[PDB]
DNA sequence: GCCTACCGGTTCGCGAACCGGTAGGC
DNA sequence: GCCTACCGGTTCGCGAACCGGTAGGC
């Protein structure tokens, strides 16, 4: 990390490390039952000590020069190993109790659309914001990156914490984790108690948060980067960065209209909260997407497929495709289990975008899905392995588009067709779900771009 | 209303009866012994030094009257009476404090060292074999 | 956990919030817990037993709301108990 | 969180005093 | 051959100063 500007030396002297261990660490602490959730970071500028309860104006610093720098290594060491309970260097780290624990830092040509697209999908204080409701740490969680392996931990504790849940655990062993997790990714609550991760969606909710927290430090790695010299022009830059071609389909074009239709015949009964209008449509091309799907295009049963996901994704979705959710991550809020999952309703993936009345564009994703020898199911069920011989998986719903109205598409079977009744009824679907186990399956074909109409 | 006053009443009398006697024998030992004596008087009884001398005191008290309290069932940490219980102060984990809380802990008896050359005055107090009393 | 505080003063140090004497120890003293603007944690305001009851509060039933009452001693619980009623 | 008055345990500093060696006086 | 007034130095006694660990404040 750099100098923390709480010293008013900044932008003078350099914080020090010697030869590989990096002098300054980021310690947290949080107690569920007292209600303590603190940091305190420290550094070897000179040493400063800053400390505090995480996300308010509560708390105080000490920056104090030293008589020598040998003195600088006994007085950091010494303090460290005060408030974190261990030594400066160790294999593994040992959390002790009441004692702190360190966190691990680290002239444009192109079309108008194109260009609002970069826009939308690169602005980085949207994506802030829309952490602010998760109440994750906005002050310094930019500038801070948090580490892969702390957040794969953060993970795990969350996976944990469902495992534990799901078998009625103990108070204690809940509260651990949930003063684990708190602790290892610092959360804002203000003045009031961090709450217990008792709930089967509070973990989900979780989950959620740290997939677009992922996410946005995404974004953050593609526009930090790249050869700044004097030629090309900045919104180019970055669409260079998300690696695809993004072209305009007009809305003259024939196949446009299929889209369209696509969108207003299947649209939810029961999703009447809101109301779509296309403002655009995207042809998408990723790099060497077409490559790795050369395998499935032998593959029979391919359906044009939509899938909805928040603004934030969309700038990693497009460097590096759609991705299934991590192994360490929980399994909660899926259906069938990690994998890529897809609508054939533009309305119940529509529901993925999360837009409001004050945040009322959104984007959304049709992409040539193989399916091929279709697992079929009714209930829930969390699959670890697909049977033999089946390509994927389908959630089977009450309202199916119906398939004697079923266009076709480039050699890809598109079903917009209106909703009518299902084979069988004994489900607990009310409209269907496709789930892809391999990000190879998956081809991007179209991106869309959607205005919601609501009634307030 | 009658059975109902009087136990009600008569409690109030052994409430008292409680509280300035653990008072008495608190400023006894203030009044005889030293910091560090009460110190290893505790440790001699296999409990928890705290910190404060007021404490101190307030856990010798405890321990006399009602007995060396014996460690905590899963944590093994020291149970500390505060104002209507005993509660752990225990570590069940790193992260996590021990949250046990009783009224009627476990204990041996109260083992003073030989070293106690007014430990016959003290115990002359007319003090005998009796549990905690806690508020209604 | 409670939003008040009583105990014998543990040192003759700590000054009163309302007049700004040094409260002597030993004394019967009563505090009100808040927030220290300095560090994550809650912090006792201590006031002369005395002085408490000008600042404005009233505390129904001591036993239950008031921190170390029952470690008082029992005539000093009283003039408490009394004194929360005037 | 950090700051500091207080506690006991030891050393330090200095003046009385204790002592032995002595050299002028009878 | 004593005595004794004078002086240099080792000792002793006792409060002042020092000091590291910490309970209590904010
Ligand atoms: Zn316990
Ligand atoms: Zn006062």
């Amino acid at each position: 990390a750099a100098v923390d500007p709480d010293s008013g030396l900044e932008h003078s002297a350099h914080v020090l490390e010697k030869g590989g261990k990096v002098f300054s660490a980021t310690l947290g602490l949080v107690d569920i039952v007292k209600g303590t959730n603190s940091y305190y970071k420290l550094q070897l500028l000179w040493i400063f000590r800053s400390w505090g309860r995480v996300g308010t104006v509560i708390g105080s610093n000490k920056l104090e020069q030293m008589p020598s720098k040998e003195d600088a290594i006994e007085h950091f060491m010494k303090l460290y190993e005060e408030k974190t309970g261990n030594a400066w260097h160790s294999k593994n780290f040992t959390k002790y109790p009441k004692k702190f624990y360190p966190l691990e830092i680290d002239k444009s040509k192109l079309p108008k659309p194109v260009q609002d697209l970069i826009k939308m999908i690169f602005d980085v204080e949207s994506m802030k914001k829309a952490m602010v409701e998760y109440e994750i740490d906005l002050q310094k969680m930019p500038l801070g990156k948090l580490s892969k392996r702390q957040i794969q931990a953060a993970y795990s504790i969350l996976s944990e914490v469902q495992q534990a849940v799901s078998q009625g655990s103990s108070d204690s062993q809940i509260l651990d984790l949930s003063n684990r997790f708190y602790t290892l990714i610092p959360h804002d609550f203000g003045m009031k108690k961090p709450p217990l991760l008792n709930n089967a969606d509070s973990v989900q909710a979780k989950a959620e948060m740290l997939d677009n927290l992922l996410d946005i430090e995404v974004a953050y790695s593609l526009l930090r980067g790249g050869s700044d010299d004097s030629s090309k022009d900045p919104i180019d830059v970055n669409y260079e960065k998300l690696k695809t071609d993004i072209k305009v389909v007009d809305r003259d074009s024939e196949e446009a209209e299929i889209i369209r239709k696509y969108v207003k015949n299947t649209h939810a009964t029961t999703h009447n909260a809101y109301d779509l209008e296309v403002i655009d449509i995207f042809k998408i091309e990723r790099e060497g997407e077409c490559q790795r799907y050369k395998p499935f295009k032998q593959l029979h049963n391919r359906r044009l497929l939509w899938h909805g996901s928040r603004t934030t994704n969309f700038a990693g979705i497009l460097s590096q495709g759609l991705r299934i959710a991590p192994p360490e991550a929980p399994v909660t809020g899926y259906m069938f289990g990690k994998g890529i999952y897809f609508a054939d309703m533009v309305s119940k993936s529509a529901n993925y975008c999360h837009t409001s009345q004050g945040d009322p564009i959104g984007l959304i994703l049709l992409g040539e899905v193989a399916l091929g020898n279709m697992y079929e199911l009714k209930h829930a069920s969390h699959i670890s392995k697909l049977p033999k011989g089946k390509h994927s998986v389908k959630g089977l719903g009450k309202t199916t588009p119906d398939p004697s109205a079923n266009i076709s598409l480039d050699g890809v079977d598109v079903p917009l067709g209106t909703g009518i009744s299902s084979g069988v009824n004994d489900t607990s679907l009310l409209y269907n779900e496709y789930i892809v186990y391999d990000i190879a399956q998956v081809n991007l074909k179209y991106l869309l771009k959607l205005k919601f109409n609501f009634k307030t | 209303s009658k059975k109902e006053k009087d136990k009600d009443s008569k409690l109030e009398k052994a409430l008292k009866a409680q509280n300035d006697l653990i008072w008495n024998i608190k400023d006894e030992l203030k009044k005889v012994c030293s910091t560090n004596d009460l110190k290893e008087l505790l440790i001699f009884n296999k409990q928890q030094v705290p910190s404060g001398e007021s404490a101190i005191l307030d856990r010798v008290a405890d321990g006399m009257v009602f007995g060396a309290l014996l460690p905590c069932e899963e944590c093994s940490g020291q149970l500390v009476f505060k104002s209507d219980a005993y509660y752990c102060t225990g570590d069940v984990t790193a992260w996590t404090k021990c949250m046990v809380k009783t009224q009627t802990p476990n204990r041996k008896e109260w083992v003073t060292p030989k070293e106690f050359r007014e430990i016959s005055y003290l115990k002359k107090l007319k003090v005998k074999k009796q549990d905690r009393i806690f508020p209604p | 956990d409670k939003l008040y505080r009583v105990e014998y003063a543990k040192s003759g140090r700590a000054s009163c919030k309302k007049c700004s004497e040094s409260i002597p120890k030993d004394s019967l003293r009563m505090a009100i817990m808040v927030q220290s603007p300095m560090f994550d944690g809650k912090v006792p305001h201590w006031y002369h037993f005395s002085c408490f009851w000008k600042v404005g509060h009233s505390i129904r039933h001591p036993d239950v709301e008031v921190d170390g009452f029952s470690e008082l001693r029992w005539d000093d619980q009283q003039k408490v108990k009394k004194t929360a009623e005037a």
